[PDB]
């Protein structure tokens, strides 16, 4: 066993972790490559997404070359603290965790040329600004940029291990996603500019497309059958004056709560999303109702209804308003009508 | 004999190299584990995992700490975990996890003179487990705990349960308020990334959740309202405000029943089993009100102009009053006999 | 300095690794504990948080000193120098020391090696409660502590005189219990590592039963009185009685969620639940019965259904509330 | 420059942090005071606040007398661990926060004398026992607790920097209550006894009173408003049963939803607050006015109303009910007569 | 080349005393400071505080720090920062804060041949700010941030905003769902206390308040109640089904609305804007209401013994028609030219 630890301790003998590799004569360069374990969920709130990684570096140090018996030695991860490594962060990240259960979850390894291989198991929460205005018929791109510290781009660099859009790859089971698909990830490269110099940034755009399911359940579903609701007291006659008004004002307060409660989980945008539209449209069908009501009640001359035995012709008896016989075709015309205008409008975007 | 004792000590950590693994350049070493399961507990839909209490115990031979003389196995102060070699095990679903700190690091070192060394550590982990919710609130999930070496690949560290089946206990006595853990069970593999072969471990329960809660929340609520929007069928079709007002409440009550379910949920895009039920008992209170739009419609809308008749007023009324009851007890019949 | 001097020479080849009496004799730990509050009782979680003075003395034969001093009264700095047990909570699932402004520790030595160590502690323990007899439940609290790594043959724990210690209770944070007393026991516990002295306390809690007839009890009965209003409305009342029927229905059901939302989810029957089931039975009934009246009197003794009704449902909401109180109260 | 360097480097050498100055000589003295740069917000439900301090205190060690081209060395936090400190800790504290942004918030000041100043900057949550029987209406004297932990009083006893009144100032700018004002402070002193000994205790209560005005809003007015309304019903003809009926329940489950939504602010105590009271007789009122149109229904012969033209001779019709004109005026006079000795109650006590 | 590197950095740490600041017993050190804001968020009105993240960078001159024959600036590994002195800089209304600490602490020293500092950290921080929401939602607020120094006096130091008001940079790149920043505010002053005069920079931020949100959550259904209202003036007087149940779920509609918006706001004492509207809303409805008891009651109360007539109920009732809408309008009117 002393053979391998003189060999750590010559390499540790006036090694200075301060200095990066090539300090003063090249640009060190940093192979990177992330594996995610899981894309965690997406959050319209914050505006945010988790994500887990196991995030790759590799770069070389002349300082650390050896011959012995072994062609890379595996070491623990308390030896990467005693040399120098990359600091990268997470340009868009808001709280990460690098875990250290039960132990530090990173792996350094020496190959006997002195090139390094440093991961890490992170979970970054990372920014997704969110453009709300097809919501929940939207989709997003929400970036994972990261890049050097301090070091800026004369220093220290950074390039995908592989292709780059081999680079980032994603496990078949690791998707926390609920009510988002990740349909890909773009990986590209840039330079980036502080008030401290000119940096290197990898970049990773995870395209996801919101899943509807949840708000057709929940929002669009209710909002169709209270409209449906709505048009029902078309087909009472028009002398039912307290049940045809408990009709449009029951509807309308239903409306009200669905709008109301139809928004939670979002920020509060100052636009109108497209479920605002659909709400906004659902509203004037059930709010249309009751006035049509409120018209038709305006025109009963009698307080009576019909009494099932004495013939109309044409005492005396109020007949079917016609406003009434055309609020029966009108209004479920229009409604489906509108629907499908606005269902051909976002799920074709 | 405690002059020996720390006369032996010394001697082991003098000159002890941290840094290298036992056998380290040779053989892989052997990490066994036993898992004592503390407790269970927020087992989340909402956040789609589960938090665990464990007393973690891992079992390995390193031929450096091996001492003699000392016919005892010494249970030292476990700072010294600090200047010894130890596995570096992790989970891979783990969200969030620490070992506990009071009064001290809840953590055991203890030596045998072989050189073998048990390492205890007591952790709350909250692990990931994502959840198929379309059976929910009769699903049965399937929540588990993968056990990793994280820079060490099979080369250089095998793991195995120590005991085999008997290598996780406590399951028996965990009390989950909404789950019973039918089954766990204990799998050995080795998993492979773009860096090497990794010896996995991996521990599963089964919960299947409990019912009972359901019943008194959402099922005998549904079903109250869907039987009372009957009694419109036995009220005068003159009395339109009650049949009406009867008609509304209970289409309202039924979206009431959903959203206080709705509220305590992820928002998943598919349609759960209690999401069925609920959506049937609405068509069900909806046709009921929809049933006295007909009739109302039949007798004052057709009435001047002059399987149930569908022109007589109370036929339609009579007909409800076998249709709806027989029809709901049918689909309550299909519906449990599919989901239970 | 003379006590630089004692503290220097007690420290001159001492090794915190080892446990006094390594090879002897087990270590023998006297335990104390000052309850300064019993926080709340989180029925959700099943946890409940403690704040306590804990009190460890031990012997120590490698502090001994002989000199005009008879104890080394000291700060916390020290606590990291000596040996300390490594006694843990066993049911905690959350606890954590006090660090403001500094480490709320004790540490003093007495020649004879005699070590008091005294430590400020929160501990979110574990508490499985049965909930059956909710809201007239009744449970006992516990609180394990033991030796994480030393077995029985290393480390023995042991009560003192007076083991825990509670101060004025009327200042904890106890708003849905009343602490109504504690017991603490020695047992041995049987591990995968060895055989465990565990240490126990108690905490007896009755729930009190406020707060629940505010928020349900009484809501509740009124719904179920709001609905024999109906009884006396005139049988003509079509939409009166059938909208005042069915709304009482309608807030019955909003009524039974808010009355289990401060509970886990169990599935069992408690006597919260009991109660807003059978007002629910009531509310329900009403409805039912003036749908049998209309229907047998209009849309055809049972004409007579309003007056038997006017005393049949307080008197069997009346029996219902005196079995019910009765058996919860002084049987099982 | 290595002037100071010696001075420091001379003043800990031999010194020994783990005894307190004057041990076996003297009682060490430590005098304190607090500045209170905000007063957090009260918390009911927890029943604790949050306030934000600069915790100062001050005391001799002989050890750190010195001589040197200054009198007072203004040095790095980092000094302080290395010299004794008081081990104070709030008696009755919760999780307290020392604050390390950027850097330790704490400064330490030795003059030649060896007075030594130590202040650090804490925000100190502390538990404040309630007695919510006047709420919302009620006031609380919320303690602070301080004093040594491992130190009795022959050892360590802490006074007050200046006069004890003058010695716990608060900021004028830094009130971060919001349903509470703070009144003033009451500063003491005393002892504290335990089975390890006697220990001096530092004491300031902070005396704040509740605003009442957020309660007015939320509970008082809609209870207010929901009696007002069912007392309406006494004006309708006493046949629309159906619209006096739905007077009645309507009021009922709203006084049911305002209860239910009253207590939300506060920690579930046992007892009634004066909220409760109030909302209990609000209930009493609308429930009797409820039980009085049922005995006004109870006595109404005649299911028609007066059609308008027909002159009642003083068909028939029925009468005005004389339950109905005493109700006009005697719900409206009792709640009258209950809101006045309710208020003169509560806001003169 | 690497090795003079080494040997001059390590001659610097040298007999360093990170005890002293630089100029130790003299001139009291200048401290440059810029901020490159990343991110404003989690504006919130019931914890009074928001979340920023930013770039923090100080700038200072250490002589100690001075190296001569290596013309670059070393960027040195962060962990080098805890061997140099640093500023106790410190922000007074920060309730929670940390440096970033992924992949490493996101930490930069940059040393200059001269011997200046560049010491950046990227933070994110929980300042306190107490919002006046007399006006909310059509209010403006001002949040800021306090710098200080906690331990240093303008005896043994100074700050500055480097760069003048070009020192913040990316405030014009934020973007809150909520809010928009109308201006930032640099301000550089001195505060003192019993230990003596502190320099203080403070970093404000004015936020104006979005107000489309709000149209749509409270501000439109309480005006669509409102003329839902209205609906009952044209209804019979002898419908009294029909106008209460018109007129009672109107004002109950107003409680609903009133209720969402009451519950995700701090214990507010005093009257906002947004109650001022509300309360404004629940008048319409409840005098509307209040006009059908009045009908009700000259019908059938003064009708049998025997400006609108106050007679007629048909005029009381046309002339509803006309009040009410335009007293609402000039309601709106007066209410939105006070708030905008
Ligand atoms: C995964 O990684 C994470 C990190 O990312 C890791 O968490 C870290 O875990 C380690 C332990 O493994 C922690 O380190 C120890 O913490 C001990 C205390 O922990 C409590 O306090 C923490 C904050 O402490 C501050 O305040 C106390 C006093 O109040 C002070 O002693 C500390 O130094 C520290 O002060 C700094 O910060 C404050 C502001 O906060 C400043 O005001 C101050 O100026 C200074 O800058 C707190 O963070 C902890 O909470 C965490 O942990 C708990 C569980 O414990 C958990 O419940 C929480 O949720 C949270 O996670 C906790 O409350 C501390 O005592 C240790 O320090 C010892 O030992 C070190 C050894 O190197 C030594 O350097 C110190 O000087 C000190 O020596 C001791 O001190 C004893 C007390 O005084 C004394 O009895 C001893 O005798 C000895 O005394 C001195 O000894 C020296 C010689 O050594 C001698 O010269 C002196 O004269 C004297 O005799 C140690 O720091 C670390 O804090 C954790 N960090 C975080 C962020 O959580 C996690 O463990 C990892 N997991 C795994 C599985 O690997
Ligand atoms: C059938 C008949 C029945 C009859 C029954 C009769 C029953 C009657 C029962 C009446 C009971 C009334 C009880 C009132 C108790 C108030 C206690 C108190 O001090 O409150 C205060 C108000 O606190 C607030 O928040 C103010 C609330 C303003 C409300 C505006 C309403 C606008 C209405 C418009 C209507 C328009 C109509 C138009 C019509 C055309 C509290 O605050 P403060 O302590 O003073 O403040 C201290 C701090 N500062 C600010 C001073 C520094
Ligand atoms: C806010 C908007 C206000 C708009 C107000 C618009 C109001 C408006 O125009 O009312 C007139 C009429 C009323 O219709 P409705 O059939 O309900 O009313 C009949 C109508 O008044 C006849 O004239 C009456 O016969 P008569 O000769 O008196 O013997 C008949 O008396 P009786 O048989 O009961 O004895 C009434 O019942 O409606 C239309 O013509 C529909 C137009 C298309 C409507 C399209 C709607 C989508
Ligand atoms: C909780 C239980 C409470 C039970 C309370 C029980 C209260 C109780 O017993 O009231 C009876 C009486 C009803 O009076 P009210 O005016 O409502 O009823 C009239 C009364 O019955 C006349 O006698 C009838 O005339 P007649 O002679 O038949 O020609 C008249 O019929 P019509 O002329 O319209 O055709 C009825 O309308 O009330 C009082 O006198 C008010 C005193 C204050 C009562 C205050 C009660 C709160
Ligand atoms: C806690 O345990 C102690 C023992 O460790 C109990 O004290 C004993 O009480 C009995 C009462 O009959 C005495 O006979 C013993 O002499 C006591 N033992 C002592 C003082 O060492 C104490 O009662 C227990 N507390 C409980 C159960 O609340
Ligand atoms: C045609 C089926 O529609 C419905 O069931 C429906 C429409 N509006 C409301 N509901 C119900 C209450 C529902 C909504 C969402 C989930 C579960 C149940
Ligand atoms: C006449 C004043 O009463 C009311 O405004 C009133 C009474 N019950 C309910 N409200 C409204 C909805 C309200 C209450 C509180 C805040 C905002 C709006
Ligand atoms: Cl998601
Ligand atoms: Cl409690
Ligand atoms: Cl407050």
């Amino acid at each position: 066993t002393t053979v391998f630890t003189r060999i750590l301790d010559r390499l540790l003998d006036g090694y200075d972790n301060r200095l990066r590799p090539g300090l003063g004569e090249r640009v060190t360069e940093v192979k990177t490559d992330i594996f995610v374990t899981s894309f965690g969920p997406v959050s319209d709130h914050d505006m945010e997404y988790t994500i887990d990684v196991f995030f790759r570096q590799s770069w070389k140090d002349e300082r650390l070359k050896f011959k012995g018996p072994m062609t890379v030695l595996r070491l623990n991860n308390l030896m990467a603290s005693k040399i120098w490594t990359p600091d990268t962060f997470f340009h868009n990240g808001k709280k990460s965790v690098a875990h250290n259960m039960t132990m530090p979850n990173k792996l350094l390894r020496i190959t006997e040329d002195g090139t390094l291989l440093y991961t890490m198991r992170l979970t970054v929460r990372a920014e997704c600004p969110m453009h709300l205005e097809d919501f929940p018929m939207d989709a997003h791109a929400c970036p994972l940029k990261f890049g050097s510290y301090a070091y800026t781009r004369a220093e220290v660099v950074y390039e995908w291990t592989r292709e780059p859009a081999r680079s980032v790859v994603v496990a078949e089971d690791g998707s926390r996603l609920n009510q988002y698909d990740l349909l890909g990830q773009t990986v590209d490269s840039g330079i980036v500019q502080s008030s401290t110099g000119e940096y290197v940034v990898m970049t990773t755009h995870f395209h996801l497309k919101r899943k509807i399911g949840y708000f057709v359940i929940q929002t669009y579903l209710p909002c169709i059958m209270t409209v449906i609701l709505s048009q029902v007291s078309f087909w009472l006659n028009r002398e039912s004056v307290p049940a045809r008004t408990v009709f449009g004002v029951t509807t309308v307060l239903t409306m009200t709560t669905l709008s109301i409660s139809a928004r939670n989980s979002l920020p509060k945008v100052a636009y109108a999303t497209a479920m605002d539209w659909f709400i906004a449209v659902c509203y004037a069908f059930v709010f249309s109702a009751l006035i049509e009501f409120a018209t038709v009640n305006y025109f009963t001359k009698r307080g009576y209804a019909w009494d099932g035995k004495s013939v109309v012709p044409e005492k005396t008896f109020n007949s079917v308003s016609k406003i009434d016989r055309l609020s029966r075709i009108a209004f479920p015309l229009l409604f489906g009508i509108f629907n499908l205008v606005y269902w051909a409008t976002y799920l074709n975007r | 004999n405690m002059s020996f004792v720390k006369e032996t000590v010394d001697k082991l950590l003098k000159g002890y190299d941290i840094r290298l693994r036992p056998d380290f350049g040779g053989p892989p070493v052997c990490v066994g584990m036993n898992i004592d399961i503390a407790s269970i507990d927020m087992v989340s839909e909402v956040n789609m995992d589960y938090t665990l209490t464990m007393y973690f115990q891992q079992y390995w031979r390193d031929k450096r700490l091996a001492y003699s003389g000392i016919p005892l196995n010494l249970t030292l102060d476990n700072r010294v975990a600090d200047q010894l070699w130890v596995p570096d095990t992790y989970f891979l679903n783990d969200k969030k996890s620490f070992v506990h700190g009071v009064t001290v690091k809840n953590r055991m070192i203890r030596l045998h003179p072989d050189g073998t060394v048990l390492y205890g550590l007591r952790i709350t982990t909250t692990a990931a487990c994502m959840m198929d919710l379309r059976r929910y609130p009769l699903d049965e999930q399937n929540c588990t705990l993968e056990i990793e070496s994280y820079g060490y690949t099979t080369d250089d560290i095998e793991f195995y349960w120590r005991g085999g089946d008997k290598a996780v206990t406590g399951v028996e006595r965990i009390e989950l308020p909404q789950f019973s853990i039918v089954e766990h069970r204990l799998v050995s593999r080795n998993v492979v990334f773009a860096t090497g072969a990794y010896p996995r471990l991996s521990l599963s329960f089964r919960l299947k959740r409990n019912i009972g809660y359901f019943i008194l929340q959402t099922y005998m609520p549904s079903i109250l309202i869907t039987i009372l929007s009957w009694v419109s069928f036995w009220i005068n079709y003159d009395a339109s405000a009650a049949r009406v007002a009867l008609g509304i409440t209970t289409v309202l009550t039924m979206t009431t029943i959903n959203t206080h379910l709705r509220e305590t949920l992820p928002k998943i895009p598919y349609v759960k089993a209690i999401d069925m039920y609920l959506m049937g008992c609405f068509v069900f209170v909806f046709l009921a009100l929809l049933e006295y739009a007909f009739v109302n419609y039949i007798f004052f809308g057709r009435g001047p102009q002059r399987i149930p008749d569908l022109t007589d007023v109370n036929a339609i009324d009579r007909w409800s009053r076998i249709v709806f009851p027989f029809t709901f007890s049918l689909f309550n019949l299909v519906y449990w006999l599919y989901y239970v | 300095g003379d006590v630089t001097v004692i503290l220097n020479n007690l420290l001159e080849g001492y090794d915190n690794k080892l446990r006094p009496d390594i090879g002897v004799k087990p270590t023998l730990i006297h335990t104390d504990m000052y309850v300064n509050s019993i926080g709340p009782v989180n029925a959700i979680n099943m946890e409940y948080t403690i704040d306590i003075f804990f009190a460890q003395t031990w012997y120590d034969r490698r502090l001994k000193f002989n000199s005009t001093i008879k104890v080394l009264r000291l700060n916390s700095n020290m606590v990291g120098k000596i040996w300390i047990p490594d006694t843990f909570f066993r049911n905690s699932k959350k606890a954590d020391a006090h660090w403001i402004t500094t480490p709320n520790r004790m540490l003093r030595i007495w020649n004879d090696g005699r070590v008091l160590y005294t430590l400020r502690l929160t501990i979110d323990a574990e508490c499985q409660l049965q909930l059956h007899n909710f809201p007239m439940d009744e449970h006992s609290c516990p609180l394990e502590f033991s030796s994480y790594g030393y077995p029985r043959e290393e480390i023995v724990y042991q009560w003192k005189r007076s083991s825990v210690e509670v101060g004025d209770t009327r200042s904890w944070r106890l708003y849905q219990f009343s602490f109504v007393g504690l017991r603490n026991t020695t047992e041995v516990v049987k591990t995968t590592s060895g055989d465990y002295v565990v240490m126990s306390v108690y905490f007896d809690l009755s729930r009190r039963m406020g707060y629940f007839t505010i928020q349900t009890y009484i809501p509740c009965t009124l719904i179920v009185v709001l609905s024999w209003v109906s009884f006396w409305i005139n049988k003509d009342a079509v939409p009166a009685r059938t909208s005042l029927g069915i709304t009482t229905v309608l807030t019955m059901t909003t009524l039974s969620t808010i009355a289990r939302k401060s509970l886990p989810k169990v599935s069992y029957v408690t006597a919260m639940d009991l109660f807003v089931s059978v007002c629910f039975i009531f509310v329900f009934s009403a409805l039912v019965e003036y749908g049998t009246l209309h229907y047998f009197v209009s849309n055809r003794r049972i004409a007579k259904m309003d007056s038997y009704a006017r005393i049949f449902f307080p008197t069997a909401f009346c029996l219902f509330n005196l079995v019910y109180w009765v058996s919860y109260l002084y049987l099982g």
